[PDB]
């Protein structure tokens, strides 16, 4: 036949907020819907990320607490430390961020001390509001992991006295779709990915395919390892 | 027969961590939340002087209001136990500098 | 994060002759449903082979499925009997033909008859007909090669009975998902594959053949040649 | 399995098991794949899983099975019947008898 | 595993449709229609907010 | 909301001192120098929330304890432990503690 | 009314029924028969299984 197509990955159409369109141009006329489904189902379930897993505010003992001059309660601050999109580097795997101010306005996500390796993606994410001038300090802990599901999870052991546990959403992908187009003797797979910002579309989709191939590679031998 | 039990079942609804309006409503959720004493209501025309999650201090505009104290202080309920073991909690809406009226939440 | 999970427990079981049940257990949650769909759809519709695609009987004189032919079977039994032959075409031929012209005195007909073209290798000896020795009976079927499932837009055009083209050889897959655990995690999967070929290949070599065909579409994107190493 | 007040069964499918079985066994007159000729349940399955044939299309199927009758004897059911794609997809669960 | 719309949006809940005509509470269906309407009206605004705010 | 009371029983007054007899020393960590938990600790099912002690005498254990109590030389307890514990299954964090002490004393 | 829900559904860019095409999350092929999707407001009653 000599009609062996092997698809190549591309990044047509960078659109929207954090929305893109990956594309796999030469596909072998039947194998495209399989790849669309496997990509959509592995992106939305197996990708790893980083998030805040524990916080320690200074003059605060528990979560059902309150600070002076601050317009929020700790239950509402720990709720904003969940929308902070962080981007770790290669082999850190764990670290403690630090925040400390003495201003009199909206504290933001941009106010974390500049650690190397960390990078906050959404910088105008409100964290707290100080209505009068005062000193506001907290230490968030960042970790890597994936959404392993509700029951099985990590209990997030606490060490100091004011430690509060935050439950993280590690996956960076928010919404996937796909489509398949006809070319004649080949087809075009077209993926739509929407991320939070801490990963790029090509790297994401090739990580998905790496996972899927490592899964498929057990049926080529019918052997355990 | 079903309205009977749809009315009876929204008196058993546990309130949630973060509240959220109905997108389809009747125009009566405001009346039921106001004609109970859970929302804080301003008694005088003023403008917010200080705010946190424990109190609110209004600065009464005395030219259009009565001979009031020149200052209204409203204190806020925070993590209070309910008859059903649930949680009652008040959160401020206003910002320092806002022009409020009589009746406003 | 924490090192995605692999099966480690495979169980094969040949219940019928060309039919087998596989079991792979301790797949991470929701993965059995993406492996099963992929394997099923690539095994049933993206393997290559040969198949009978057209049948014309009395050089085109038999038109309806309700025409009398000199044998015990009807026209429909003949068409369904021939259609289920597992022919196989040689490495450089595009088409074939199997003619069955038979007359004489009341025998029982197998595929031991049927002069084959250059390349065709019918490969088994299925029953065809019971001839009633009367008039002459002409039967010739057209053979082809390809990939997929080419449906037939018409059932009988002008001279031949147009059939559906399959080419796959694998007849039935049917995966199914069950529960498992590796200790405290209790939401994992167990996949059950139920493959059934037509003889031209065994099931353990249609699995191995759909798997690598899936992997080979991911070579300009992934480095599979070391991914395999374990 | 049966009621003690009557003889009627108590494990009869009820609400949305009845709707699925009712849906696939109806039939549409001019449908896509109408009149084809299959020889098995594996055939109708494989042809249906490809998206090329309807589930309400009239087909012809070849059966060959044993059927016990009232006296207890066991005759042989053979031939080519006029069916629907959906009914013939249920032929896999029927037991012998 | 949830059904999803064409653009990828998953679904929140699935509710059997059989219960509706036997217990004749149709406002439950008109509410879902008027909720689709308002969800669409509110994405018509989020579209404009990300372009020339 | 759980409650523990310090009675004035006949055979001996009930005191809320932390000196719980024969209680495991590890379980003596989450309690302050008084015998009450700290506001903000994470308590589990089966932990002490308040430590109250009342007296108890006249043990008179059976001969089974008399044949195996001479290998450790158990001490005598003039006091008992009416110390509040958390119920079963429950957990959470303490957010408030209130004390009302002896009237007119 | 219903004329009004239809007018608003048009302005939102939907069909004048609550019905749209959905996709099987497990394979990716659609269902036949457009499904009714919408935004019902749902409650959670004090009948939790933890205390039962």
């Amino acid at each position: 036949s000599k009609l062996e197509f092997v698809p190549n990955i591309q990044l047509k159409e960078d659109l929207g907020a954090f929305s893109y369109k990956v594309q796999l141009s030469p596909v072998e006329k039947g194998m495209a819907h399989i790849l669309g489904n496997s990509i959509r189902r592995v992106l939305l379930s197996s990708l790893s990320g980083a998030s805040i897993i524990k916080v320690n505010i200074a003059n605060v003992l528990h979560e059902y607490s309150t600070l002076e001059d601050v317009k929020e309660d700790v239950v509402e601050i720990v709720s904003n430390l969940k929308k902070v999109a962080i981007k770790l580097d290669t082999g850190i795997d764990r670290l403690d961020l630090e925040l400390s101010v003495n201003k009199s306005g909206v504290v933001s996500a941009g106010d974390f001390k500049t650690t190397q390796g960390v990078e906050i993606i959404n910088k105008d994410q409100p964290i707290a509001t100080l209505t009068n001038q005062r000193a506001f300090s907290l230490t968030a802990t960042v970790s890597v992991g994936r959404n392993v599901g509700i029951l099985s999870a990590i209990p997030t052991e606490l060490e100091r006295v004011g430690d509060i546990a935050v439950d993280a959403d590690f996956n960076p992908i928010k919404r996937v779709a796909f489509e398949v187009f006809d070319n004649g003797d080949s087809e075009t797979l077209e993926v739509f990915v929407k991320t939070n910002g801490t990963i790029e579309p090509l790297a994401a989709v090739t990580k998905a395919l790496e996972y899927f191939c490592e899964q498929i590679s057990v049926f080529v031998s019918l052997r355990v390892p | 027969n079903r309205v009977l039990m749809g009315a009876n079942m929204q008196r058993q609804a546990v309130p949630t961590l973060k509240s959220e309006k109905p997108l389809v409503g009747t125009g009566m959720e405001k009346i039921v939340a106001r004609d109970s004493g859970n929302c804080i209501i301003a008694r005088n025309v003023g403008e917010v002087a200080e705010v946190d999650s424990n109190r609110i201090v209004i600065k009464v505009d005395t030219e259009k209001s009565q001979t009031s104290n020149l200052v209204d202080i409203y204190s806020l309920t925070k993590f209070k136990r309910s008859n059903k073991n649930t949680c009652i909690n008040q959160r401020p809406i206003v910002n320092v500098g806002d022009k409020v009226e009589a009746g406003d939440i | 994060l924490e090192n995605l999970l692999h099966p480690t427990n495979i169980k094969i079981d040949e219940y019928a002759k060309n039919a087998t049940k596989f079991s792979f257990e301790a797949l991470e949650r929701g993965v059995g449903y993406t492996l099963g769909f992929a394997l099923k759809q690539t095994m049933l519709y993206s393997i290559a082979g040969a198949c009978v695609t057209s049948i014309k009987i009395n050089d085109g004189k038999v038109t309806s499925l309700e025409d009398v032919i000199p044998c015990d079977e009807t026209v429909a039994d003949i068409i369904l009997n021939v259609k289920s032959l597992s022919v196989t075409l040689a490495e450089d031929v595009e088409t074939g033909t199997i003619t069955f012209e038979l007359s004489g005195s009341e025998e029982e007909i197998f595929s031991e008859e049927a002069k084959l073209s250059e390349g065709l290798a019918i490969t088994e000896e299925v029953f065809i007909c019971s001839y009633n020795g009367g008039k002459k009976l002409k039967i010739e079927a057209k053979v082809e090669k390809g990939v997929g499932f080419r449906p037939a837009q018409d059932n009988f055009k002008d001279g031949e009975f147009l059939l559906d083209a399959t080419f796959s050889p694998v007849v039935f897959c049917d995966f199914e998902i069950k529960d498992a655990r590796v200790g405290r995690r209790t939401d994992l999967d167990k996949l059950e594959l139920n493959i059934k070929t037509n003889g031209n290949v065994n099931c353990e070599e249609a699995l191995r053949l759909a798997a690598t065909k899936i992997q080979n579409q991911l070579r300009n994107i992934v480095d599979i040649e070391e991914i395999n190493k374990g | 399995i049966l009621s003690p007040a009557s003889g009627q069964p108590i494990i009869t499918p009820t609400q949305d098991i009845v709707l699925g079985l009712y849906y696939i066994t109806r039939e549409k007159e001019g449908a896509r794949g109408e009149g084809k000729l299959f020889s098995s349940y594996e055939d109708v399955s494989r042809a249906y899983n490809s998206g090329t044939i309807d589930i309400h299309a009239k087909i012809k199927l070849r059966i060959d099975r044993q059927v016990f009758d009232t006296k207890g004897n066991t005759y042989n059911e053979k031939g080519v019947v006029n069916t629907t794609v959906g009914r013939a997809l249920l032929l896999n669960i029927l037991p012998e008898g | 595993d949830m059904p999803y719309m064409e653009d990828g949006t998953p679904v929140d809940v699935c509710l059997n449709p059989l219960g509706i005509p036997s217990r004749m509470n149709i406002g439950q269906i008109l509410e879902a229609h008027l909720g689709l309407a308002s969800y669409g009206l509110g994405k018509k605004i989020e579209k404009t907010l990300e372009k020339t705010r | 909301e759980f409650t523990c009371v310090a009675r004035d029983t006949k055979l001996g007054p009930e005191e809320i001192t932390a000196d719980i007899p024969n209680v495991s020393e590890s379980s003596l960590a989450k309690l302050d120098e008084s015998g009450i938990v700290h506001i903000g600790a994470n308590v589990e099912a089966g932990d002490i929330l308040v430590a109250k002690i009342t007296p108890k005498a006249e043990q008179q254990l059976t001969p089974e304890e008399r044949l195996l109590r001479a290998i450790f030389n158990e001490k005598a307890s003039n006091v008992v432990d009416s110390s509040l514990r958390m119920p079963s299954g429950t957990s959470g964090t303490v957010i408030n503690v209130q004390v009302f002490e002896n009237d007119k004393g | 009314k219903e004329e009004d829900i239809k007018s608003l559904l048009k302005i939102g860019g939907f069909a004048t029924n609550g019905q749209m095409k959905l996709f099987d999350g497990r394979t990716g092929k659609p269902f036949d028969r457009h499904v009714t999707v919408g935004y019902m407001y749902m409650l959670k009653l004090d009948h939790l299984v933890d205390d039962k």
